């Protein structure tokens, strides 16, 4: 009713982390995943055009 | 309505309240130790032990909740003198907050011990293993000075301190209860919050007002870096209750735990070896270590005017808290879970809890925060005054401490002319809405014109003028018979059959009783203290009309007679004397600028030290100071008086020995830096109040003030300018109090001009 | 009992709307 | 909502307190206790009820009587133990049945063969109804070698019973 | 000992009046239960 | 007190009575329960004929 | 002052913890009066079907 309903919308998500496939840094530069797919990101200055 | 969310039911006894589902209960106020006297060296220990008294009493039956709340106090009131002067310092000194912070912080310890002709023994076994569990956290906290919340009768209506601190978790304002005999769950609730339906944000519901209020969640598991980590928290612009929980797992069950957090991070299908071994490390660390595992939840209830504003908040709470490498999850529908999850023993409704180290709850919740005082409700009225201090938080001075009656005197240790005398000045002054009567003694003249602005009759001194004293003119009463005798043997002993003779001469001996007279009925010695000897200007004088009644305020001055070893025994003998015979009812005082010097008086400590002991009952406020320590320490007895004091101010002394501050008051290596941290006339001052301390910075410079709207200018330059005395400022007010009158308020704006003309 | 001032609440998404090619649903009907 | 409690007895309060709370629980365990035990009794009473109601259902009504009426003397017979003994009595009745069962297990037509056919089992004992019933069944079945394009004709010329429960036909 | 992390949490997370009034519900609804039973077995009997 | 103790009185009183007549009232109940409606649940008999020659009028039972 | 019973048990009736038990335990009375009620009745019920 008025006053449980809050647990039960609650419980009943699907959290973000179902979407975000990312686990542990694995070395300092390269993040795990859920299925194992080391990656790593490179930010890049882009020359003139 | 509200009370399905409310478990308290009723007391069980006095310190107890119980619970719905018979879940005993306590509550402590805990003051909190200060995290700044210390230096990063002692928190680690103080977090060991508690560590040590935590495992101590380790138990599954056990839990504890933790609320660090915020006030923007109100019960500390205005108060009107009947004196112009104090009236405008007060007036300024007031004005000279507009803006600040005038936040305090509570902090509340709750245990609650839950269990898992038989029955009647196994209530009286829970209750008596509760209790033990409150002798054993007593015996820990010590050094934190919390008290054991507990009924307090009020004219024959029975009330119940516990009450209190779980209606301000849920009320909002504290709203003072009745112990009565429904269930407190149905009326504890006055106010009752209402939280929107999607949970962003709250309500209040109060006669007088409202509020919104939303909330954050932090969940961490890291160990903390500082043994207080997000205690940024303490210090910022708006209210909270933070509030942790730690909810104990047996040891089989954190062990399972554990092994279960192992196993399912290593069924995974990325390996991470900076977890594994961390983990497993732990899990041998939990039986030898030695500290036991629960379930813990963080919720930080930001309170506001606006929603904007408690969003503006809760986005400053966040960023100020990245900053200490924590990160806030906002809260959206969990809100009203989240709220009556604070209540203790609501288990239930708690979020998301997740098991947290004891060290890790400890250091969570190590119970730091700024040393602020007692607003109200002190044994004297309201805070004398409310001092400003380093990092913002306002110290509500006053004398009442605790437990070092209640325990008053106080010790003013620092150079004089480093603003000793104006801050004692500034302190009486604001002090004087109490109304009692103030003793000043003085040294130097430095407080004559601050006593006769107060309209007390201050009794400049001087050697060779006629001081107006005969003590043969009091009433023949037992007391002062005893007295005379013991005074003339003193005189006497300037110079058995002699105090034989004394005796009947005084009893032999109202106009006509002198000293010269007293020769008529030894006689030789006493000789230099009649009329026409070397002392006969103090105690032969025609008459004596020097009774306390007609004002409140006295203040007598012996810089004259300070250093003189003959008769500063009988002249302090007398004043102590017929002070302590006015001594009755009245709130009283006394202030001392200097007393290492009547301290080594052989007959009068003995009466001091008994005296104390009949007048701590007895509203008794003794005020030492004293210019430099080394002058006390020199002698014995001060030590032993000094042991007997209630709250210590330390004034900015570069100069000062090692071994008096460490160990003859008491003092931390600390405190000890930070008392020469202080430059030579810094105007701060360390308060050793209690057991904590903090910096009380008090600055009467210029202040800026709104006033129609405008930014005014003002200052106190002008009143730390009368405030201060000086012998060409003393002998300006004698002219003009010789020529204008008595009354206190008519010479002062000619002495601001006269002054004015001296400063140019 | 209403909800509370100022805060967000159901989205401003739901008064979106397909619109309709003017001139499906005449000749469609015919 | 009262007013404060009286606080001349603080120990008498939460001692009173304290004993109807543990009172209270004794007394919610021990209602719980009799829930079951009245759950139980209701269990047992609605079984009882309910096999009772099972038993007394109309299935099974008064086994059929036949009142043999002989033919000559009009004389009126009874329900007997021929039930739990041969019931068919007299070589006239007898050679009726057997004659009546050879015809009707032997001759075959399409058209008529499903009467035949319930009558033969009705008059046979399941063991030999399962061997009747295999005549009409694989390749070589009554219904499939004479189907609808042959027919057998079966009559009865004499039976004469030689015993107890037998009897020859011809 | 209970040895078990959920056995605990739920210990935690429980409470006894609700635990109680549940229970005496479900026993009343069972008894309401087999009652009924025992009045369709009555009609059926008549 | 007074009120306390009328209370327990008349939980003793009516309470247990309560559920003393519940018990007497059930084993009562057992005891025909169980008599009449095993009694019932038996099937009875009818009469079965009585012959009556058409031809002679005698009577055979 | 006939049924000064009645006056007691208003005390009791009055909001508490112990309002709360006096009022479990008639509920229960009363739950039980109806059980043996019910029980009384379909037992004289069994009876005269039977006989």
């Amino acid at each position: 009713m008025g006053a449980i309903e809050s647990r039960k919308l609650l419980a009943s998500e699907t959290p973000v982390g179902q979407f975000i496939p990312y686990s542990h840094h694995v070395t300092d530069t390269i993040i795990s995943t859920k299925n194992a797919e080391y990656l790593s990101v490179w930010k890049i200055d882009g020359r003139s055009h | 309505p509200v009370g399905q969310f409310i478990p308290y039911s009723h007391h069980v006894t006095d310190t107890i309240i119980s619970t719905k589902n018979a879940e005993y209960l306590s509550v402590w106020k805990i003051d909190g130790r200060s995290h700044q006297s210390a230096s990063e060296a002692d928190v680690f220990q103080w977090i060991r032990e508690l560590n040590n008294t935590l495992r101590g009493i380790s138990s599954a039956n056990l839990s504890l909740w933790t609320h660090i709340v915020r006030r923007r106090v109100y019960e500390y009131p205005d108060a009107e003198f009947d004196n112009v002067f104090c009236r405008q310092l007060d007036e300024k000194y007031r004005e000279s907050f507009t803006g600040y912070n005038l936040m305090v912080n509570d902090l509340y310890l709750t245990v609650v011990y839950r269990p898992v002709d038989q029955k009647k023994h196994r209530q009286e076994s829970c209750i008596k293993a509760l209790e033990d569990i409150n002798r054993t956290l007593g015996q820990s906290f010590k050094r934190y000075g919390a008290e054991l919340l507990s009924v307090y009768e009020k004219g024959g209506h029975a009330f119940s301190a516990p009450l209190e601190f779980l209606a301000r978790l849920v009320n909002g304002e504290h709203i003072p209860m009745p112990i009565c005999r429904d269930r407190f769950s149905d009326y504890m609730a006055v106010n009752r919050p209402m939280f929107s339906k999607w949970g962003e944000v709250g309500e209040l519901r109060s006669l007088t007002g409202l509020r919104r209020f939303g909330m954050l969640e932090i969940r961490e598991y890291d160990d903390a870096t500082e043994p207080g980590q997000l205690n940024v928290l303490l210090e910022s612009d708006y209210e909270f209750v933070l509030t942790h929980s730690f909810s104990v797992l047996s040891r089989p069950a954190a062990k399972e735990y554990l092994q279960r957090h192992q196993k399912n991070l290593i069924d995974a299908r990325d390996v991470a070896t900076d977890q594994i071994e961390e983990i497993d490390e732990a899990l041998n660390q939990l039986i030898s270590g030695h500290f036991v595992m629960g379930e813990h939840h963080c919720t930080l209830t930001v309170y506001g005017e606006t929603v904007q504003q408690v969003r503006d908040n809760l986005a400053h709470a966040s960023a100020a808290m990245l900053d200490v490498a924590v990160l806030p999850k906002p809260v959206d529908l969990a809100l009203e879970a989240g709220y009556w999850a604070q209540l203790p023993a609501n288990w239930q409704w708690r979020p998301r809890p997740a098991p947290i180290t004891s060290l890790n709850f400890l250091s969570f919740s190590p119970f730091h925060n700024f040393m602020s005082g007692k607003p109200t409700g002190n044994p004297w009225g309201p805070a004398v005054t409310i001092l400003k201090t380093v990092s913002g938080t306002p110290l509500y001075f006053n004398f009442h401490a605790s437990k070092e009656r209640l325990l008053g005197n106080t010790m003013l240790i620092g150079q004089s002319s480093s603003g000793k005398t104006v801050l004692l000045g500034f302190l009486l002054a604001q002090a004087q809405k109490f109304k009692p009567t103030i003793v000043a003694f003085d040294k130097d003249r430095g407080m004559e014109i601050s006593i006769r602005a107060m309209g007390g009759r201050y009794l400049p001194l001087k050697t060779g003028e006629p001081s107006g004293f005969n003590p043969f003119q009091l009433p023949p009463t037992h007391a002062n018979l005893i007295f005379l005798k013991q005074f003339v043997k003193k005189l006497a002993a300037a110079g058995h059959r002699d105090e034989e003779e004394i005796d009947q001469a005084i009893t032999a001996m109202k106009s006509l009783r002198r000293l010269s007279l007293l020769l008529q009925f030894v006689h030789a010695r006493l000789v230099k203290w009649c009329e026409g000897g070397d002392y006969g200007w103090l105690f032969d004088n025609p008459t004596d009309a020097l009774d306390l009644s007609t004002h409140q305020i006295y203040g007598f001055d012996i810089t004259e007679f300070l250093d003189n070893p003959e008769a500063r025994t009988p002249v302090m003998m007398y004043l102590l004397y017929r002070t302590e015979s006015m001594i009755d009812g009245r709130r009283f005082m006394y202030v001392f600028d200097e007393f290492w010097k009547p301290l080594q008086d052989e007959y009068f400590e003995d009466l001091a030290k008994n005296k104390q002991k009949t007048i701590r009952k007895q509203n008794g406020i003794f005020v030492f100071a004293t210019q430099e320590p080394s002058d006390a320490l020199e002698s014995n007895i001060a030590k032993t008086l000094i042991q007997q004091c209630a709250t210590y101010i330390f004034l900015a002394n570069p100069k000062a020995d090692y071994e008096d501050y460490t160990q003859g008051f008491k003092l931390t290596d600390s405190e000890f830096e930070l008392v020469r941290g202080l430059g030579e006339f810094s105007r701060r001052f360390l308060i050793k109040q209690g057991d904590q301390s903090a910096l009380a910075e008090m600055n009467l410079g210029k202040f800026r003030t709104i006033v129609d709207g405008e930014t005014v200018e003002r200052d106190f330059d002008d009143e730390l300018l009368v405030l201060s005395g000086t012998p060409d400022n003393a002998e300006i007010a004698e002219s003009i109090i010789a020529e204008v009158g008595d009354d206190p308020a008519v010479w002062l704006p000619i002495f601001l001009d006269r002054v004015k003309a001296e400063r140019s | 009992q209403e909800r509370i001032e100022g805060e967000y609440g159901a989205s401003e998404l739901a008064s979106e709307r397909r619109p309709h090619t003017p001139g499906a649903r005449t000749l469609l009907m015919v | 909502q009262p007013k404060p409690v009286k606080a001349e007895q603080l120990k008498s309060y939460y001692e009173e307190s304290r004993g109807l709370e543990r009172d209270l629980i004794g007394e919610f365990v021990k209602s719980r206790k009799t829930a079951w035990r009245v759950a139980t009794a209701s269990g047992l009473f609605g079984l009882l009820g309910m096999v009772c109601g099972i038993v007394g259902f109309s299935q099974p009504a008064p086994a059929p009587l036949v009142l043999r009426v002989d033919n000559a003397t009009g004389a009126v017979d009874v329900v007997t133990t021929l039930r739990e003994h041969e019931s068919s009595y007299g070589e006239v009745v007898d050679t009726y049945w057997l004659n009546q069962y050879v015809l009707n297990r032997e001759a075959y037509d399409y058209n008529t063969i499903q009467m035949n056919y319930d009558t033969t089992a009705l008059l046979s004992a399941p063991a030999v109804q399962q061997d009747y019933y295999k005549l009409f069944d694989g390749s070589n079945a009554r219904d499939r070698v004479l189907g609808n394009k042959a027919r057998i004709t079966v009559r009865v010329r004499s039976i004469q019973p030689n015993g107890r429960g037998q009897a020859t036909v011809r």
